[PDB]
């Protein structure tokens, strides 16, 4: 939950252990890796963990 | 009803920019447009009489707009057609809001049971139910009700004739500044030569408004936060030509020796009226775009760090390029983007390609009606809270950015020539749109009981601080008496001058951070006033900043929009000049009117 | 659709002749003529 | 008819 | 082949992209949105150049001065300040213009033919394997005519202002559509509200745009079947008096009060499927009659329908023609276009379509109509052409399957049945003054309004320009009266007036300049004919010579308001009675003048030339 | 036996591929060229916008009212008897807006020449380092760099950007709207009374509304001549020369264009051949191009995937045929096939058109026959240029070939037959007129003043864009001249304010000579010079081939220049070529120089040289 | 000059 | 505004 | 290095025994033979030294 002015950002670090991880948020949502640019909002992400 | 085929090919979208006479074509209409309304011959005529008002306005030490210099009067021109197109479509968009706001009964029926057809339809229905002056959202019929004023601007034809190369060489005589101050730079005329503004219509943008909109008040906040945004960029548009810089030109890469099965075409969009810019590239089916900032820029590299990612492109492909001139702006070159990708597998490669560039270079929609519905969807998201851009942040960044380029251009000329100089080729008065002290020749086809009417709508204010409006009225006869109105929530205002060919201040008005005035008591976003003159020929309102470099009111949102509501449905109301008598001029409340007589009081 | 009706084929054959292209219109209508005699009296034969 | 042109008639004219 | 006609693609129906025959292949303007945008884009500039918003705007005041000068009688009184009237004098005052133009122009060819009769009775008689196009180029070059091109190229460049299409939606730019009174009647109040129109009007205007035929698009239907010149001048006469007759009737739906249909194409919602059908509906704004046609796969159906007698439920009124079954309840996006052709324009194509509709590809089809109805553009294929040529005579001729009279007749009755209902409406909710500002009853038809026609002239002799006013022909019985208006920038001058007639003309001298002056006074029996000295005259023409002249004006009036109709002529009233118009080409020179010239002189006291000096 | 040039030529790969044929659906077919007179609906759409852009620029109703002042100040020269320009006849009157308008776009041009001259002789280490180093790569890459090094105000080569580059005043003049509404054929029979001849003189012949209906003016931009010019140049110095070659040639046909209508013949007209019912794989198309600015004429015909040419002289014809004898052949051309015929104005000179011809037969094989079609059909019809860019430098370097001294057209000896033909043709016209009806009716429809655009009296309206210290500035370039004699120079200035102080500068070499006159509504005499027969003249004591003259009003409405031979159809001087140009050398590089108004002097007035000022304050001398 | 510019101009002018 | 405008109104003011 | 004011050209001499040179940059330069056009930047050149 953001009570801020602006939109912030918040880092998810799954380990290096893990194959993969599945993301998925009751609303669309943008994810994005360190320093880079952020793509268009969806709902299910696949991810490496390393 | 199987066809052979023929009928097929003949409704296929072109490739406008990669064919060359499609391409020459366009150029030449989009330059008579603008030699139809807007006269080289006619503007130079009218210079004389411009530098005298803006003379005329006892503007302070430093702040003086000097018509005499070149480059200044050039400034002007690219300044007064873009506020003047910006003007009509903001009045246009209050007179839509009152419409919507009198059958909002009606209109709400429209948004709850009619989910299911498409967004043109369901804009056609709006405008029906209410009774608007345009009722077509097609293409073809909105350059049919298009005005004048609105026309864009083309800024090769501004850009003709201006003599370039004046050199004095170690002179500081009164006759060789002269002569210096009657040329301009060499920068000044490339940035003209790839110069073309975007002007919105209201009818254009009631499609992404009413695609989720759900009650009226939905609607109105919808168009008004986009018409937020589109007045933003507007602004830097304009102060990217204030400083020393040269601005870029979209362009677009096509293969030396194009194939038949393996051709790629890139696009690399640079709106002028914008903070971010789009690169888009088809390679066979697939299509993936980047959004850059316009912004940061280093030497070496054209492009700015990219804020949204659609997939991989490559901008260091080798082929022809072919410059263009966007007639939409980047969210709504954003939207058909997105939507593109998703229909790429159900379209051919020639759709793909003809859509896109119809979009960008003639401001053409799709006939496809899935394709269209998913545009104006994702148009719609963009310009939301919930946008993926952070649209703020960024305006912010370029404002900024601009900023700094006009202090190291105009620092560094000042080194090598000197102060005098560096202030006819950067003048530092002229800043944004909004903040410069500008000029608006007002039309009247109203004529009430001999008395024209000019109407002019004061605010919304992206700025705060002191404002002063002035109006300068000049008529055949001698000892003529003209009448001003200013309309506000509670009542009008009436003044009488009877002074014509000068300047004469009818307002000050101040705007708070908020970008509200307090107008006898009572908060307005904006006002209108109306200018009642007799067989006039000219009638022109000046607006002006007492300070240089306004500050800036943040750019309202769609939240902002619905938690305050102002009514304007008076400013339709107008009065009867030649039956005023002297008790019904100044500040009178609705309360002491009669019910239908706004010029005589109780 | 798009065709005229002619009272009989006296009429239709002569009509064919005159138009342009007649030389190889009379040939296909032959062939029908050929055509309806034998139509004529087979369904005769076999009313249906 | 232009700005300039009708302030310069009206000034012949007076 | 059997084939006449022969379609650019073979039986195949395939053409390769990038070939000859692709390449002059005929294109879906109406179909294609690039195209569509592109053709509006350039008829509101070429409406903008000719006629300027803020032109008209400026010229309002100096007009309503004229009307008022003009002394009418009390319930005939054109009244300029209010907004509805001068909305209602722009668009008929520029569509008079055009068709007096176009008059103008039909009578020099008439002329030309006349004297070079042997000649042009040679070229119809010997020749008649010819196409109609073939046919008008020499007939064109035989007589010394200015423009001596039929084709579509040649017409734009040699059109000249005045002549073009009105384009409604730049008229009704800027103009207040809602104002309320809520109860208040009070001088102030009813001079605000005379200053706006209503949103009726408004839409009136969004979807009109005139229709004016050239005499080079005539001369084609008229020289297809004519045998004699007598014949060929016959023709060209008929087809004009049916053009004006419907563009009459054009401008008497603005001035009652409802809403003019807008013309549509309807095509299937998903595009590129096996499916492939349009539907067409024309509604023309210069005519009594409509056209739908439908093009399902290769077959072609159409159906005429009267625009009048129509309910509120249904568009469309009865049928008078029909080609088929035509459904037009069918589901699809509609594309709403203007038509730049006539209802016998867009006819005549529709039935040598149908005739031709296996002989050609539907690309074709859909090309070649919608060229026509969109562009005014003529199919490129000859033999296409010729038989619509031949078709647009019959639709015209007194064998026409069209008694165009009858149509004509019922869609005026109707109209003014029209006007009294929607007057009789507005009086009971708002008021008699409400209901006079919104619905004029001193406009009525085109040609029975009081109108003025702004004049242009190109020819100066001895420093006297000339400006020419073609007076009739009349539709309508009764007195007339023409007034002249002379702007000048000389303080004093003096300006002549001449009137021509079949045996002599008449001189007037006059000095009074920014009032408008009489110049003459006729009485037109029932068969559109005045007695003018003596002869009977169908038509006159008058000169005005003036010295830097700046602008000169003609105003028409009538006595009496909503002056009766004068029965269309045709062909057989047309080659029944025979007027000379050799003598409207004679000129004077005022420079040369004398007391004793001005006044009435028969041509027998003059010499060979020298028409201003009465010494024979 | 076709004519061989063995100019080098690049490779050309067509879009349609291997098969000759572009595939359905594809990028390739999106871009690829298509025909503009043979399709009804593009040759229908260009003709009116070509028709608004020349009544935007000029309106029939202002040259229709500005008659009466232009007949004021042609009285006003003091012309000697046989000499006058009479306006208030309507000969004279068309006669003149044509000359008027034709003047106007060909000084333009010529003016933005000069001034391309300047950028590159101030930039000319750089210049020379370009073209020396960059010598593979395309003509028109090479004429982007060239326009980048030097601060030219149009940097663009492509045809949208020339097109937004241009401006009022050298837009193509539109035939047919000059000729609207002019009464045709006034007949008096027998009459020689006054009253009679003031209207006769109201009045034009068929014969000239013919030749007005068949009337489009071409002028060639200086950034299309610079690619030319710079495909095989060296240094800058060659590249100048070629410029300057080019555009000799160029004013050269503009003067026989004009030459055209004051004759009494009428005009041939460029037409298109095409099958009444073309077929598929047997079409055929011929091409007839009678430039109207030009000496002579091109028949192009596409049978097949042949391409044959033939370069037909103008001059000459026995009037049983339309076509002159053939200087010039690349094959057999069939000009009696029997087909559909349609009329168009072409947009490119002579020259411009036979280089794409050849470039388009050495490419044939190459290039699939829609792409010949679509290509030939554009440029002919709307001076675009091909889009393939290797068949577009091929073009280039054919069109330097026809204009070099080694051209394979003696094109000095066919404009010289032309200006005798037509000379000809006028003297024979008037003589018959002159038996079947008046000698003066005869005057009336056939002026004797108007000869050629460069020697008739005519004026040229100046536009001012520049203000110093209150002071519009109107520039006028005197010269080159193709013609030797005694030249007068006339300036009329009309300002709003009853009395006005206007100075005119007349600037050369070494030195400018300031005037004032403070005279308004009539013409002034400001310079009067004599040019030899090299076409050079002395102006204070140095050989000048051209000069440049800058008036500066107050409160200016309109300032008028009008030039005057003091004997009609004065001799030509021989058109220079690439030599001639290279041995003289002219600095103009001292036209940009400006003087303000406001800070002059009674001593400054005059004649002064540049040693007299300091650097800068031209105004003031020391 | 439009016919109401031309008339008020020869109204001052007079 | 056209020359011969120009030089008609100064007439008349003059 | 270039300090001079403008761009130079640099020439290569690889002789004529060696079959094949691959070169490769840290940023992309432009390389074309002896009367050849200058192609766009690239990374790496694969040339003949004949």
């Amino acid at each position: 939950l953001n009570t801020g002015a602006g939109a912030a950002n918040i880092t998810f670090n799954f380990g290096q252990i893990a194959e993969t991880v599945i993301l998925k948020g009751s609303v669309p949502f943008q994810l994005a890796r360190l320093n880079q640019p952020m793509p268009a909002a969806r709902f299910t992400y696949k991810l490496r963990p390393l | 009803t199987v066809a052979d085929g023929t009928f097929n090919s003949m409704i296929m979208p072109r490739a406008v920019i990669a064919n060359e006479r499609e391409h020459f074509m366009k150029t030449r209409i989009d330059k008579i447009e603008h030699d139809l309304n807007r006269s080289a011959k006619q503007e130079m005529m009218d210079r004389q009489s411009l530098a005298e008002d803006y003379n005329a306005l006892n503007l302070a030490v430093g702040q003086e707009i000097k018509l005499d210099i070149a480059t200044q009067h050039q400034l002007n021109r690219l300044g007064s057609a873009m506020y003047k197109a910006d003007h009509e479509r903001e009045t246009e968009l209050t007179d839509l809001i009152n419409r919507i706001r009198e059958n909002e009964v009606t209109v709400n029926g429209i948004l709850e049971n009619q989910k299911a057809i498409t967004a043109a339809e369901r804009a056609d229905l709006l405008l029906e139910v209410v009774a608007s002056t345009a009722k077509s959202v097609s293409a073809a019929g909105r350059a049919a009700a298009d005005g004048s004023g609105v026309v864009p601007v083309f800024g090769p034809s501004v850009a003709n004739g201006i003599k370039v190369g004046i050199d004095i060489a170690d002179s500081v005589a009164e006759a060789a500044i002269a002569v210096k101050e009657s040329g301009i730079i060499t920068q000044l005329n490339d940035v003209y030569h790839a110069f073309q503004s975007v002007h919105v219509a209201p009818n254009d943008v009631i499609k992404p408004a009413a695609v989720v909109a759900g009650t009226s008040t939905e609607l109105i906040g919808n168009l008004q936060a986009i018409y937020s945004r589109l007045r933003s960029h507007s602004d830097i548009g304009f102060k990217k030509a204030t400083v020393g810089d040269v601005i870029p030109n979209s362009y677009m890469i096509k293969p030396v020796n194009s194939t038949e099965y393996a051709s790629w075409q890139l696009y690399v969009i640079h709106p002028v009226q914008g903070s971010l810019g789009l690169v888009v590239q088809l390679m066979g089916d697939a299509l993936t775009y980047n959004v850059f900032a316009q912004y940061g820029n280093t030497s070496a590299s054209e492009f700015g760090k990219t804020v949204l990612t659609g997939g991989a492109t490559n901008t260091a492909l080798e082929g022809t390029k072919v410059k263009f001139q966007t007639k939409v702006t980047a969210q709504q070159a954003l939207a058909l983007t997105m939507a593109l990708k998703d229909a790429a597998s159900m379209l051919s490669q020639g759709e793909l390609i003809g859509y896109f560039e119809q979009y960008i270079n003639l401001a053409l929609e799709p006939d496809n009606l899935s394709l269209q519905d998913n545009m104006h969807k994702y148009h719609h998201l963009l310009t939301s809270q919930n946008s993926p851009i952070d649209w703020n942040y960024h305006d912010e960044e370029m404002h900024k950015w601009l900023d700094s380029r006009k202090t190291t251009n105009y620092d560094a000329m000042q080194k090598k020539d000197g102060t005098v100089i560096a202030d006819i080729h950067i003048p530092k008065v002229f800043n944004d749109l909004r903040n410069t002290t500008l000029h608006c020749k007002l039309e009247g086809k109203q004529t009430i009981a001999g008395y024209t009417v000019y109407e002019y709508l004061i605010g919304p204010w992206a700025h705060y601080g002191d404002i002063d409006y002035s109006v300068v009225v000049d008529t055949l006869n001698e000892e003529t008496k003209w009448y001003c109105e200013v309309i506000g929530i509670d009542g009008h205002l009436l003044i009488e001058k009877s002074v014509q060919h000068k300047p004469e201040k009818i307002l000050e008005l101040t705007v708070n951070d908020s970008g509200v005035t307090s107008f006898n008591g009572r908060n307005h976003d904006r006002l209108k006033l109306k200018v009642y003159v007799k067989d006039s020929l000219s009638v022109k309102v000046f607006r002006n900043w007492i300070g240089i470099n306004a500050p800036r009111v943040k750019t309202k949102m769609f939240n902002d929009h619905i938690g305050v509501k102002y009514d304007y449905s008076h400013f339709d109301k107008n009065i009867s000049p030649a039956h005023l008598t002297l008790t019904d001029l100044g500040w009178h409340t609705w309360d002491q009117y009669n019910a239908g007589n706004w010029t005589n009081i109780k | 659709q798009n065709v005229n009706y002619y009272s009989s084929f006296d009429e239709f054959i002569i009509s064919q002749y005159h138009a342009q292209d007649g030389i190889n219109r009379v040939s296909t209508c032959v062939i029908l003529g050929l055509a309806l005699q034998a139509y004529d009296q087979m369904r005769r034969a076999l009313p249906v | 008819l232009s700005e300039t042109e009708l302030r310069a008639l009206k000034k012949l004219s007076t």
